[PDB]
């Protein structure tokens, strides 16, 4: 019932990666 | 159903905010001498609309002017001359993005979750009406009452020809950080390109009107998404909630969730808010004469 993040005194990264999840990383491909 | 209006039925009182895509006045309209007034919002679009552009704004307004759902903002009347003009039931509380940004402290997890449902509901309807809203975002969602949000329009929606699933926008200015990737790389917009903006928009409310991909130039959102980066877990978000968003930002778009599904999930998480959304301090929030 509480699997929140771990962020240091709160802050959030501009973006979070999901690489190399082929379902998210895009076969550029190049 | 589409009311075509006489420039002299409504008087646009004050400017109520204005982009460079359009400009929104408020906003009073009275039908043909008919009785008294109903306050409307006048959206007037800006950049010189081609003959093909207008057919398109037209077709969609024929649809927008006939919506029955409670969570989509219905068109009142359109007003073509040298400029377009959409007449909207005025929404006083207004742009939702700007709501959560300054009611941050008192916004419960029950609201956040319903809002999501409502939106997912509005958006679901617009899908069944062959539309492709092409402009869903937190700024583009309105508050009737804090427990009732409607999706509004501003011309960018596109109507889908029965035997089509695609749509290939022309050019110009696009909200790049709310768009899928085909949309971005391919000016292709469909119903899933639309769910992707559902992603960004729910991330947008979970972070309480926080700014997407903040610090990063639109110039390569294209590649960040191409490398595999998405929007960060919002702090108030248990994994369950947040990988529902991160489902909507998948590359292949046929396998992003569908608003029809998206409705069930958030609707279940909705009858159990704090189990998924953790917000510190949630449980509280002539005649008479002298």
């Amino acid at each position: 019932p509480k699997s929140l993040p771990s962020y240091l005194n709160g802050v959030m990264p501009p973006t979070q990666s999901f690489a190399p999840d082929p379902k998210y990383v895009s076969s550029k491909a190049l | 159903l589409l009311r075509i209006l006489k420039e002299t039925e409504f008087k646009k009182i004050k400017v109520l905010g204005s982009g460079a895509f359009g400009t929104v006045y408020k906003g009073l309209w009275i039908p043909e001498g008919e009785k008294v007034k109903i306050p409307v919002a006048i959206k007037e679009l800006r950049e010189a609309t081609s003959p093909k552009a207008n057919k398109e704004i037209l077709d969609e307004a024929y649809v927008m002017a006939s919506v029955d759902n409670p969570h989509v903002c219905r068109l009142l009347g359109i007003c073509l001359t040298s400029t377009v003009q959409l007449i909207m039931q005025l929404m006083p509380f207004g742009c939702l993005l700007d709501y959560v940004r300054e009611h941050k402290d008192n916004i419960g997890s029950q609201y956040l979750l319903n809002w999501c449902v409502q939106i997912a509901k509005g958006m679901n309807y617009l899908e069944d009406r062959r539309l492709v809203h092409r402009d869903l975002a937190a700024r583009n969602v309105l508050v009737k009452t804090p427990q009732h949000v409607k999706i509004t329009d501003f011309g960018r929606a596109k109507l889908l020809g029965a035997e089509e699933k695609e749509y290939h926008a022309e050019g110009g200015k696009v909200p790049i950080k709310w768009m899928a990737l085909e949309s971005i790389l391919h000016r292709i917009y469909t119903h899933q390109s639309d769910v992707w903006s559902y992603g960004v928009t729910v991330w947008e409310l979970m972070t309480f009107g926080s700014k997407p991909y903040d610090g990063i130039p639109a110039s390569e959102i294209s590649s960040i998404l191409e490398k595999g980066e998405r929007l960060p877990q919002p702090p108030i978000c248990t994994i369950d909630v947040y990988m529902i968003m991160v489902k909507c930002w998948m590359i292949d778009a046929d396998s992003r969730p569908k608003f029809r599904e998206l409705i069930i999930e958030f609707s279940k998480m909705a009858r159990d808010p704090q189990r998924y959304l953790v917000i510190q301090g949630d449980e509280r929030m002539e005649y008479l004469i002298p």
